[PDB]
């Protein structure tokens, strides 16, 4: 299996990138500007409600 | 005699208006019951939800 010299380039770049993987390697700004983006439209797609409680509801009767 | 007759069976039945004010009006509070149960339940899967998504 090791015959293809493909599988073990791709083996060996995912494994330093693995070790590298103690953060994103080359993430890159542009990186966190997609995640702002994203993120916030998610957030309100859930709502504005901060997301570590059981909101209280209190609930009305007639 | 007749008339009266029929005014003093209609009487015995008197009462079913409040028999279903009650039902109503108890049967709501279940409803509101019910509902706040599913409210709450619907609101943790959805906050739950959130962090799975991301």
């Amino acid at each position: 299996d090791p015959v293809q010299k493909l599988f073990v380039d791709k083996i060996r770049e995912y494994r330093t990138k693995r070790q590298t993987s103690g953060g994103p390697v080359d993430a890159g700004p542009e990186y966190q500007q997609d995640l702002d983006r994203e993120l916030f439209k998610l957030k309100q797609m859930y709502g504005k409600a901060d997301m570590n409680t059981f909101p209280n509801f209190t609930f009305e009767d007639p | 005699i007749d008339m009266e007759k029929s005014q003093q069976a209609l009487v015995q039945k008197r009462h079913y208006l409040f028999d279903v004010q009650r039902n109503n009006i108890a049967m709501a509070l279940e409803v509101t019951y019910r509902e706040r149960l599913h409210r709450v339940y619907r609101e943790v899967k959805n906050r739950l939800d959130y962090h799975i998504s991301v």
